[PDB]
């Protein structure tokens, strides 16, 4: 899993070194920003199917003819799976909030999606719609802190420009 | 390679 | 390699949960308590070299047979090994402790270890010795009790921390062992 | 120069990746720490003189045999040239707490001293011994804050791990 | 590579001096200010996609003769390719915002780009029109005028990033060119 | 050896 930790131990493991002051100074940085990404973090598991359901209908509201036969919402059962799937990416969102890293999400998520998405026939501006949504839905204040929100767009932002 | 070379 | 968050994500993952109250509030003491672990781990890389040349030295005083025709510290290629190989091991420890997980001690350093010094003819038992006094040293640098080295940070409770990077000692001489 | 931001950059270009949540979380370390170990920095930049002829005292003072003829102080030349490299070291030190990381130090100071040392004939305890003094010579409230003598003594702490 | 700090040791050794108040000024403000250069730097990460199929786009639309027969934007494995670069060089400009230096983006990206580029046929005067939209969205991006993008990140003043930023942009155009 | 052994 990607993190502040992982990487700056990753880059002296490399080079043969004890860590040293930047190593630990990386981590005051961890510190400081554990609250927000944190808070979000809580958010989500706290109430993340009102998110998914949420996020699931946008999508079949922009993309209906998704609900035509050969398609990948043709049924209840198939459309089941694309709520679950956006409870999937949610849930990695939450993991990568609390590892302060894009690592849940990178090898969890988004590696292989691309060729699991096109070999299996899944539009990824569905997916797209359902992260757009879930991202602008946020309210600065209301939902979380704004530093918080800050960590709960920027991960959601990252899961988009991974599928485009 | 050709960023090298060039 | 995993650290105290991804360890606790790879664990809720298990359970396709997200990650709430009773998983988050360790982790937020990680973060409170989290100045204390970047001493710690500053304790160690800051006498990284007295640790090492003391427990090989020790390991050998006490079992002189090392230095001897026939032990595994004998020429100058065997000592010079064994001080690199206490450096290495001490290392990754260190890195365990910034982490706060073995993850990166026995998938980077354990992993092989014992396996590989049977091939070699290093000795596990006398390894087991010198990891020992290195234990001892850095328990003492972390807790500021150095029968030498007396440093000045605000004074507090780093027995976890203690108990955590003796822990990591322990899982590097089970290893071998 | 290995900082914070080089290191976090040099691990995101390995992997051909935009930076991301851990790379700028990192950073808000520096924005932490700078302080600190910016304060010790003008603090030797404002008396390194003073503390380099502390330094150099007590180097000859313990090793007086360092004096002796075919020796590496044999005469006023050699030793001033001691007091000088003294004074490289303590600036690659002002400078190491400038970028935050260990970089001028690393380049500038510690790659190669082991053969230029070995091959002029200058024992290392002699340079160790310097900047054991110097770093055991601070004193916590006297001459700095409390953590900003902490990246003074981590330096120096880092410098004789380099010796020995 | 170097970043704002190490950039400044750089000049003060070439006439070795300590680096004191009237150095250290600049950089405590680099600190200071150093939360809008990490807002700013994401302001590109977060629509690096954008920025760059909207440039790329947009130098094709002004010049459909690059994606005809006989462009090097004709056929999908040079369009692929095309984006490609203007999406690492966008990283690289991405790089040397959040370090506050340009050693990174000119060592490793604009180091032999024109000669690579007049050696593969890319053209170097259509590039720096790509690299030139790229100015704009980020720029627009950065000090969250973006027509499109809106966020919601306390109001201030990021008018010297916002310069910085476009000085890398430049540097780019300037060195294909 | 550390990868063979
Ligand atoms: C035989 C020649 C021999 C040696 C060299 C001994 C080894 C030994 N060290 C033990 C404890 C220990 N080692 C250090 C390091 C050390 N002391 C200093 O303060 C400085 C600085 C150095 C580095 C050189 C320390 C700090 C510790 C921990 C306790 C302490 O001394 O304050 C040790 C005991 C291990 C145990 O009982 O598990 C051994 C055997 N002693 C010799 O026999
Ligand atoms: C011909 C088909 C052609 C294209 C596609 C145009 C390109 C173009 N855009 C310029 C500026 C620019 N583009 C963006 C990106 C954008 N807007 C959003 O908010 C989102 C999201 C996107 C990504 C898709 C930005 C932010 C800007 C600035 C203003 C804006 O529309 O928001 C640009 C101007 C270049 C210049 O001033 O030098 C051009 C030409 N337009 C075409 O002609
Ligand atoms: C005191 C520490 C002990 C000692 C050591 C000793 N080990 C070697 C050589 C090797 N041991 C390793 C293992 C490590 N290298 C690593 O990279 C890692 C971490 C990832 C470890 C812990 C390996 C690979 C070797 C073989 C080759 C090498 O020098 O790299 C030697 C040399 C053995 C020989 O004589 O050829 C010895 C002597 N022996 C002691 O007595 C100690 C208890
Ligand atoms: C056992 C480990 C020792 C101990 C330590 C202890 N540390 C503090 C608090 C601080 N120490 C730091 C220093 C670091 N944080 C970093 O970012 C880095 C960068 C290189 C380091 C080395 C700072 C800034 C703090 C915060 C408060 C202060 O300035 O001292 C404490 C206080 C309690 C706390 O949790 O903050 C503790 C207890 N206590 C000892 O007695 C030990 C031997
Ligand atoms: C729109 C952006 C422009 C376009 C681009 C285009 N370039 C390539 C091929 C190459 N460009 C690079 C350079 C980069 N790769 C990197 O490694 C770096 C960063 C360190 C950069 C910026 C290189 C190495 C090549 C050569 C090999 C390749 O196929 O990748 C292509 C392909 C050219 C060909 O036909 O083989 C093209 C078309 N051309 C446009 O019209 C634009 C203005
Ligand atoms: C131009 C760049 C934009 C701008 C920004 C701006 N934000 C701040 C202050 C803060 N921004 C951060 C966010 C970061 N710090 C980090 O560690 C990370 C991790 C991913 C980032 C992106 C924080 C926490 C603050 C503190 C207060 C707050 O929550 O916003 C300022 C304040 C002034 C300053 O820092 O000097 C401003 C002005 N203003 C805009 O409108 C721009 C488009
Ligand atoms: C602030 C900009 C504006 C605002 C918003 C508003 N949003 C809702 C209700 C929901 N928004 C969400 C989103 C989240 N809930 C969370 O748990 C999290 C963290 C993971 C977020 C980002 C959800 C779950 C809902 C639906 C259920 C609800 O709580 O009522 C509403 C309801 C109105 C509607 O559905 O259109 C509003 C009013 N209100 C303001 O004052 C704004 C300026
Ligand atoms: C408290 C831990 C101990 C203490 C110290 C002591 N300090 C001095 C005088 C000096 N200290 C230094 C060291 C530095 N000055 C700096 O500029 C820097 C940063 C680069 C440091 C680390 C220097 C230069 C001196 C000499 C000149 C001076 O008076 O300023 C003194 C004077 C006593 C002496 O010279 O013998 C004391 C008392 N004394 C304690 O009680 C300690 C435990
Ligand atoms: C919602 C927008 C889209 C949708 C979805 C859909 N999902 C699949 C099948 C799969 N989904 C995944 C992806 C995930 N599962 C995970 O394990 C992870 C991370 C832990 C993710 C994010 C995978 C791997 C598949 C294949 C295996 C399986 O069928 O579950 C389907 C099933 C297709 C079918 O039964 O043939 C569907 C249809 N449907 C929509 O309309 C969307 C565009
Ligand atoms: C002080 C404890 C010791 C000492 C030193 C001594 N230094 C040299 C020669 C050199 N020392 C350096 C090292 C530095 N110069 C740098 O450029 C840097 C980093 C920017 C450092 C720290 C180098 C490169 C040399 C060679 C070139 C030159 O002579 O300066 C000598 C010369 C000895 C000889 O016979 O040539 C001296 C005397 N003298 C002491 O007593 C010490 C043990």
């Amino acid at each position: 899993m990607k993190s502040v930790i992982t990487t700056v131990i990753s880059a002296a493991d490399s080079a043969g070194r004890f860590p040293s002051s930047s190593d630990l100074e990386s981590v005051q940085g961890n510190i400081q920003r554990a609250s927000a990404r944190l808070e979000a973090a809580e958010k989500l598991a706290s109430n993340h199917e009102a998110v998914v359901k949420e996020a699931g209908d946008a999508c079949f509201g922009k993309y209906g003819y998704l609900k035509n036969p050969g398609e990948a919402g043709e049924n209840q059962e198939k459309i089941n799976k694309c709520y679950r799937d956006i409870d999937h990416y949610m849930r990695l969102v939450n993991y990568s909030l609390v590892i302060g890293g894009t690592g849940p999400l990178d090898e969890w998520g988004i590696a292989g999606a691309r060729e699991v998405y096109r070999t299996l026939n899944l539009p990824t501006s569905a997916y797209i719609a359902a992260f757009a949504f879930t991202r602008d839905r946020l309210c600065g204040p209301r939902d979380m802190s704004a530093q918080a929100g800050v960590e709960y767009s920027t991960a959601l932002d990252y899961i988009i420009n991974s599928l485009s | 390679a050709a960023f090298r070379a060039a | 390699m995993l650290d105290a968050f991804s360890r606790v994500i790879s664990n809720a993952d298990a359970k396709a949960a997200y990650v709430g109250g009773s998983d988050l509030q360790a982790l937020r003491t990680f973060i409170s308590d989290g100045n204390k672990r970047l001493d710690a781990v500053n304790y160690i890389v800051s006498n990284s070299s007295c640790i090492v040349s003391d427990a090989i030295s020790g390991m050998i005083c006490e079992n002189p047979g090392l230095i001897t025709p026939g032990g595994n510290c004998y020429t100058n290629r065997r000592m010079a090994a064994c001080l690199r190989d206490g450096e290495i091991i001490l290392r990754y420890i260190s890195y365990a402790l910034l982490a706060g997980d073995s993850s990166v001690l026995e998938d980077r350093c354990l992993n092989g270890l014992k396996e590989t010094y049977i091939a070699l003819g290093v000795p596990t038992n006398s390894t087991v010795r010198a990891v020992s006094i290195m234990k001892a040293a850095v328990g003492a640098f972390i807790s500021n009790t150095a029968s030498q080295r007396k440093g000045e940070v605000i004074e507090g409770d780093c027995s976890a921390l203690a108990a955590e990077i003796a822990s990591y000692c322990d899982r590097i001489s089970a290893a071998v062992s």
